[PDB]
Formats: structure tokens, C-alpha cells, sequence
């Protein structure tokens, strides 16, 4: 009889990150906490969200059950739930999901977890560069590149982490030596991506949070955010745009 | 030029 | 020679509530204060606004006169008048209305009070349930129902006041036992309405104000708000949506 | 090797005032500071911006050079640069302009200063009335007139400064006796203008700044704003709408 | 089903 | 009536 209670900002962060690529994903209530991973219909990006049980103001499961949650209606209802308005999720039945907050109890029906596209096996990626920086400084690097182009270049070496965008009349570069990055392993990496997705990922995160970036050469990029003050871990994996010769 | 790839190649 | 002075938030609250159903209503400058009631062209809802003379920072009439005020131009001009910018309304003539605030003096011509549709006799409604709650908690009950449906159900009994909305995949219910309501007479009542109007009424009011609701069964609903910190009383009467068998 | 450093609010104020009438203007790096003047393609209004060298947190020129700056891309990039994010402009070359702020270095190519329309000789206007008031009180006088009409009348005499707008059902007047104006020479003047431009000029300025107005009769109007707390002087000159008999 | 009524019936 | 003038007349 799932009976969880999280803060409003917590539910609003995950539902947004998820529904940011899907409209219905399977949510996994495990012993270690809440899990849920999905790829967009396009098959370009992947999101993996984790909420260990210590982020909830209570997390009561009576067996690890998976539920098919209609992410759109959930996200849509979430725009009511307040930031401080504790929300309690309950699934004491098999057909519906009760969402309680304030004097409102919303009840949306559940989906057959196996009725939704089966999620993607979490990749086993081995990437050269590992950059740890602030999500805000990052979100500002993406916002800037969006005015110059549809794509950007993540360039890593020993002299720091670089993100570059070029237009036919201008260019922009976001550089942070290892000395200004929270962490940096200095590995050499270089992959190009579409600002479109990168800008969409940046929505579920703001300044003040941290971000680890796993970059390789002509490989996808892993964007692991510590959201809601380290209470929610949202990872976005974007496929690269390969330089066609 | 550049071609957006898919995640299927890496999974 | 009408010569009144109210706060900006005061004029902005009434003109909005009025023009929310009409574009030109007769305003009545009485001895007890300012009055004005109108129904929308549709004939579905009615608004009754009252401002006793003690809400004005001066209220000078030289006989109880009724003026036909073009609510649209007034509302439109009101978007200038500041919240703290005291505004003085003057009608020392018969053709125009001077609105003063700051270094601006706006002069809109008046309408023949008897040239506008004659207002509706304030109904003599006798309703079973009487609920007193906060306008904010209420505005949040309506905002939520708007995502689920075009209509809602106000259900009253002894176990509290209920507002419910249902969709083909979800439902929501706003419940407050008499123990959590400011006041509640516990009478049994149940009427359905259109979220459309209810959401429009909620505009002229925000959290922190109070609201008395008079509900019956298959009867209209009376929504009496104490706006501008008990200085303005705005009542909205909406006709019910009758369950057609 | 131009090497200047200004505050973010400083660059954002000028680029906006400029690009408010042009999309590419010549910027003049003089000994006394930064200069740049342009008229819109229409030839109705003119903007003259001045930034003496004491507004910069450093201003290093190695000869007074004029650069053709693509105002659109600059303004567009400026929406990133933060209000407190010091920005350093560099032109150590002849082809591009480096804009640095935070961890971003934007590089937009320069234009042949003589490739852009040659700027208008600053007029030698002799105007009767000289009004000094707050830009905010002024911006509020324009915002109000915009609801009544497309044009306004600046009327000056001894009894104060007046700005009036009339519609076919209402009128508005903004009056400030010399006693309420910062300064006023009381000269007699009266010219009509289009609220359109006047509202566009008011964008680059807000309440708290000062404004000197030079008005004559059937002559253009000079609007000199002390922006960014007296650190930037932006002047707008609008041609009058002549009363055709 | 449901039919929005009018206030004329109650006045 | 009113006719928007141009700045060319004054420069």
C-alpha cells in the first residue's frame, strides 16, 4: 500500500524532467526509493530519475511495485500542488493514484505498467571527461548558445571545459579552467549536440544545483543533476550529432 | 556537416 | 457634487468585478455608500457590489444620484491608477466623470443611467447551506477543477463542504469539514455549475479574503466576497446547470 | 586596443535605446567617453547616446576609433549579460568585437563604420520651454495617453507643463505646475507627437531617473534622460505632427 | 446530462 | 488634421 509524502518542489521536479521526454512512464517504487526511466519517442534522449527514500517525509511500500503513471495528467495536476504544500501519494488499490495536497485529493487512474513502452536498459557508458559544475552556470552557457546556433560543442582537455556555438556572423564560448570547476578529471573529449534538447534539460534545473557531465568523443552525453537540494537525482542522456564527412 | 545520431547505437 | 476618494486597490477591485459581466453599468451613489448591480448579457450570472461610505477616505454626495458609467473605459483606465495612488472620483457636472490620481486627471463622458439595461431585482433566495471559507482556499479549489472539467459540483451536508470535478480519466475533490471551515451551518445542498464563470469570479479575489457561499439544490449559488480587506463586498450569483434526465 | 568595462545595466541601457531606432549604428570611442548617434530608417526620430569615461570601471583606448556595430546581435546577446555581471568590451583587432561577462566570451564581427548610413548632424535646436521632471512620472503620462490616443500634446506656459490626449468619448491630462517640476523655465510651447514613438522612448527609462524636455511650437521635441543613475545620457529627438489646416 | 439554466426562473 | 513631419526640415 504505497503511502509516500514528499515536498511539492520534489514531485514538480521529477514529473517535469520525465514528462519532458515522455507522456506516460512506469514509476518504480523500490526499497531504496523511487525510480523511473524513459526515452523520448524520438529515441534521441533518455531520462533517469532517482529519489532515495530519505528525500520523502515518509515512504511506505508493502512490496516493490511498478505503476504505469500517465505523466501528462500528473504534470498537469502538479501545477496546482504548491512548493511547500506537502503532497502524499497513495496507491492502496490497483486502478488509481491518489494525490493529496491541502484540501484537494486528486485521483487519476493508473496504466498497465507493461502497457507502456518498456524502458531502455541503462547504458554502460565509459566516458573520458568528467566535469562537475553548477547547473546555473551551465544553464547560462546553453541559453547563450541558443541565440547563436541549433548545436553546440562540448570540448574537454586539460585547459578546462568548453562549450562553443557558431553562427555565420558571430560565435560564443563558455570556458571554465579546472581551477574554476567544482571537479574536473581533465580527460580529452569532444562531441556535438543539439541546443534544442540541452535547453529542454536545463528547464528542470536552475542555478544553485550541481551538475556532473560525462563527455566522450562522438558519444552521447550524461547530464546528472542533483535537484531539489540533493534530494532528487535527474540524469539526461543525449545522443550526439555526428560530424558527417 | 552534422547528423543527429540515435541512442540505439550505444545501448 | 459627488466627490469621493478611495484607494487604488478599491476602485480596481469593483470595476473588475463589474466589467467582469458587463461593459456599462449604472453606479448608485447612496447615503450609505456606493452601490451597483448588473447581470451579464447572457443572463446567467449577476454581480452586486457594495462599498459603504466608511471605505472611502471621504465620500461627499449632494443628493443620491445614479450615473451611467461606461465600465470598459473605466476598467481600461484603472490599469494606470496605482494600488496606493489614492483616486478621487468627481461628478460636479452631468456629462462627465473626472478620475484623478497622481498628476493625471482622466475625464470620461457619462451615460444616461436609464439608457443602460435596467438592473435585475436582487433575488430573494432562501438557501439551505451556508459556508464561510477563505477566498484563496476557494480560488484554489476552482483552479484545480478547471483542469478536470467545465463543470463542478458543490455538495453540502454535515460532514463538510465539497466541490468535485470529474473527467474521463481522473477526478478531484475539495473537502473541508465544518471543523476547518470558518463557518458552516451544515445544511444539505447540491448544485452543479460551470467552471467558466466560477473561474472568472475568482479573478476579482485572492487568498486572504473571506467568502460566504449560499448553496441550495438545483438553485443558483451566491458568492459573497469581503474584498479589499472588508472594505468592498462583491457578490456573484451564478445560475446552476440542471441535471437533465 | 579598446578595452572597456562597464556594468551590465549600462550596456543593456544604451544598446536598447539605440537598437530602438536602428539595427546597426556606428559607435564612437572618444577620449571623453563613448558616443553613438543614429536616426531610424523612417527619419522621424533621432537618438544620441553619451557615456563619459567616468561611467566605465575602466576605459582604455589607443586612439579614438569608430566601429560599425551590428546593434541587433549586440542587443540580442545583451539579454544574457546580467545586471551586475560586469562586461568588458574589447576591440584589439579590426574584424571582431569581444564581449566578456562571466564565463562567456561572445565574438561578433564588426561592420565597416562607413558602410552604415552616415549619422545625422546633431541639430542646432532653439526651444522656448525647458522642463525637468522624473522619467517615471513621465513614462506614466505617456502610458496613460496611449489608451486614449495615438497622439499627445505637450503644452507649456507659466502655469506648468501639460501633456494631453483625447478620444471621442474621453480625455486625459498630465499637469505639473512649476512648483512640482524639478525645473521649469516657463516658456510657452505647444507641439503634437505620436504616442507610438514616445512610448518606445519610455522603454529605455524607468521611474527614478530624470528627464529634461525641450519643447517649442511645431518643432521636434528633445528628450534627454540621465540613465543608469546619471552614468548614461540618452537623448531622443522626435519630429512633431504638424496640425494641417 | 446537464443544462445551464438561466437566472430568470428564480427572479 | 495632423501630419507627422520629418526631421529633415529642421536639420
Amino acid at each position: 500500500m504505497i503511502d509516500v509524502i514528499m515536498t511539492g518542489e520534489l514531485l514538480k521536479t521529477v514529473t517535469r524532467a520525465i514528462v519532458a521526454l515522455v507522456s506516460e512512464a512506469r514509476i518504480h517504487f523500490l526499497e531504496k526509493g523511487l525510480h523511473s526511466r524513459a526515452v523520448d519517442p524520438a529515441n534521441v534522449a533518455m531520462v533517469i530519475v532517482d529519489i532515495p527514500k530519505d528525500s520523502f517525509e515518509v515512504y511506505n511500500i508493502d512490496e516493490e511495485k511498478t505503476i504505469g503513471v500517465d505523466m501528462d495528467r500528473i504534470f498537469d495536476i502538479s501545477k496546482s500542488i504548491s512548493t511547500k504544500d506537502l503532497v502524499e501519494l497513495i496507491v492502496e488499490d490497483e486502478s488509481t493514484l491518489k494525490v493529496k495536497f491541502g484540501s484537494v485529493e486528486y485521483k487519476v487512474a493508473l496504466i498497465d505498467p507493461s502497457a507502456i513502452r518498456k524502458e531502455p536498459r541503462i547504458p554502460e557508458l565509459e566516458l573520458p571527461a568528467k566535469i562537475v559544475m553548477d547547473a546555473g552556470e551551465f544553464k547560462k552557457a546553453i541559453a547563450a548558445a541558443d541565440k547563436i546556433s541549433d548545436q553546440v560543442i562540448f570540448r574537454s582537455d586539460k585547459e578546462g571545459f568548453r562549450i562553443e556555438a557558431k553562427g555565420d556572423v558571430d560565435s560564443i564560448v563558455f570556458h571554465m579552467t579546472e581551477t574554476e570547476l567544482i571537479e574536473f578529471n581533465g580527460g580529452e573529449a569532444r562531441s556535438m549536440f543539439s541546443v534544442d534538447y540541452l535547453k529542454e534539460f536545463c528547464k528542470v534545473a536552475g542555478s544553485g544545483d550541481l551538475l556532473t557531465i560525462h563527455l566522450g568523443t562522438n558519444y552521447p552525453v550524461r547530464l546528472v543533476f542533483e535537484l531539489v537540494g540533493g534530494r532528487a537525482k535527474v540524469e539526461y542522456i543525449l545522443a550526439p550529432r555526428i560530424e558527417s564527412e | 556537416k552534422s547528423t543527429q545520431a540515435t541512442l540505439e547505437r550505444w545501448f
